[PDB]
DNA sequence: TTT
């Protein structure tokens, strides 16, 4: 089945409130009322937070509360606090005997002023064109939140394939960053006219284009 | 109650994956057990799981590669996935399913599928207000490598990025420096790839 | 076989 969809970032101050959203389809999170929530910090197992769309295990500070609209399901945490800082998990049943998890949204607790990511577009180095091989470069630097969606397109065209993109990770400035590479074979790159990153971060999206030359 | 995932953490392309999880201060006789995984920096994914009476039920993109299996003599449940590309390179997790939620999880096991031997890297240029410049470090194996720019001394504007795992089972990352693009082409910027696992330096001058 |  498909994964429940989820927005890829969500952010507030501490004190402020904010709702993640988890969009299934009529036969799991619009099928039952068996949706949980799970919160995972760097490095640790993901933590039940929510099950049966609304209820909170022992221990869950009543600030976390579950909900659930058509085929949305929400969880809200009001009053943040600096430790809700963590990826986020939505879980529904899906029917016999299965199981599907969300796509997971950062909620990040905001301790500076939103970045703009600054993009570079890298095209395959000769050097890398002699070796038989292509690889474009897509460095994303300088972003809070550390959050971030690349898609890459060919002629305008998007391009699933051959695409891997790095978590976001902490630069010694304390801003966020991250990579993404495509793979191509040699002609691959040539027989294209152009090919593009497209940065979308906090609503706004960068986008930076190269071609063979 | 506890529940804790054994087994190794690297595993062969095309070979079978064996994970198994160890119940403490509980028992396996009720309720179900279960197998999650999250390939690294990306979500969550079910991959089945096992009711203390036998009955097993997957994942249904996995489904003819996935065995789990019941140990009741030692408190046990395992994983077996079969077919095994570096796709499946992920953390595993076990976990118990009660009432409609997966309540205790393990700390979960790293595996990384790769039938890679030792290789040292390829370095390859990412070639340049303010300006970015780079190297990727390509299709080595295994973890790690270290980056450092003008022989450490050049620190300001540097980052080292993650390692991705390709479809190949070799590593490949990038570092990047970000300079004043009114130095370029007067100060040198090299960047210094350390692979100790297969006894390589490298040293690429970018320009 | 199966909350």
């Amino acid at each position: 089945q498909s994964a429940l969809t989820q927005p890829r970032s969500v952010s507030g101050s501490p004190g402020q409130s904010v709702t993640i959203s988890c969009t299934g389809t009529s036969s799991d999170v619009g099928g039952y009322n068996y949706v949980s929530w799970y919160q995972q910090h760097p490095g640790k197992a993901p933590k039940v937070m929510i099950y049966d769309v609304s209820k909170r295990p022992s221990g869950v500070p009543d600030r976390f509360s579950g909900s659930k609209s058509g085929n949305t399901a929400s969880l809200t945490i009001s009053g943040l606090q600096a430790e809700d800082e963590a990826d986020y998990y939505c879980c529904s049943y899906a029917g016999s005997y299965t199981y599907v998890f969300g796509t997971g949204t950062k909620v990040t607790v905001l301790g500076q002023p939103k970045a703009n990511p600054t993009v570079t577009l890298f095209p395959p180095s000769s050097e890398e064109l002699q070796a038989n091989k292509a690889t474009l470069v897509c460095l994303i630097s300088d972003f809070y939140p550390g959050a971030v969606t690349v898609a890459w397109k060919a002629d305008g065209s998007p391009v699933k394939a051959g695409v891997e993109t790095t978590k976001p990770s902490k630069q010694s400035n304390n801003k966020y960053a991250a990579s993404s590479y495509l793979s191509l074979t040699p002609e691959q790159w040539k027989s294209h006219r152009s090919y593009s990153c497209q940065v979308t971060h906090e609503g706004s999206t960068v986008e930076k284009t190269v071609a063979p030359t | 109650v506890q529940l804790q995932e054994s087994g190794p953490g690297l595993v062969k392309s095309s070979e079978t994956l064996s994970l198994t999880c160890t119940v403490s201060g509980g028992s396996i006789s009720s309720y179900f057990w279960s197998w999650i995984r999250q390939p690294p920096g990306k979500g969550l994914e079910w991959i089945g799981y096992i009711y203390y009476s036998g009955s097993t039920n997957y994942n249904p993109s996995l489904k003819s590669r996935v065995t789990i299996s019941l140990h009741t003599s030692k408190n046990q449940f395992s994983l077996k996935l079969s077919s095994v590309t570096a796709a499946d390179t992920a953390v595993y997790y076990c976990a118990r399913h009660r009432n409609w939620l997966f309540d205790y999880w393990g700390q979960g096991t790293l595996v990384t599928v790769s039938s890679a031997s030792t290789k040292g890297p390829s370095v390859f240029p990412l070639a340049p207000g303010t300006a970015a410049l780079g190297c990727l470090v390509k299709d080595y194996f295994p973890e790690p490598v270290t980056v450092s720019w003008n022989s450490g001394a050049l620190t300001s504007g540097v980052h080292t990025f993650p390692a991705v795992l390709q479809s190949s089972g070799l590593y490949s990352l990038s570092s990047v420096v970000t300079v004043p693009s009114s130095s370029l082409g007067t100060q040198t910027y090299t960047c210094n790839v350390d692979h100790k696992p297969s006894n390589t330096k490298v040293d690429k001058t970018v320009e």
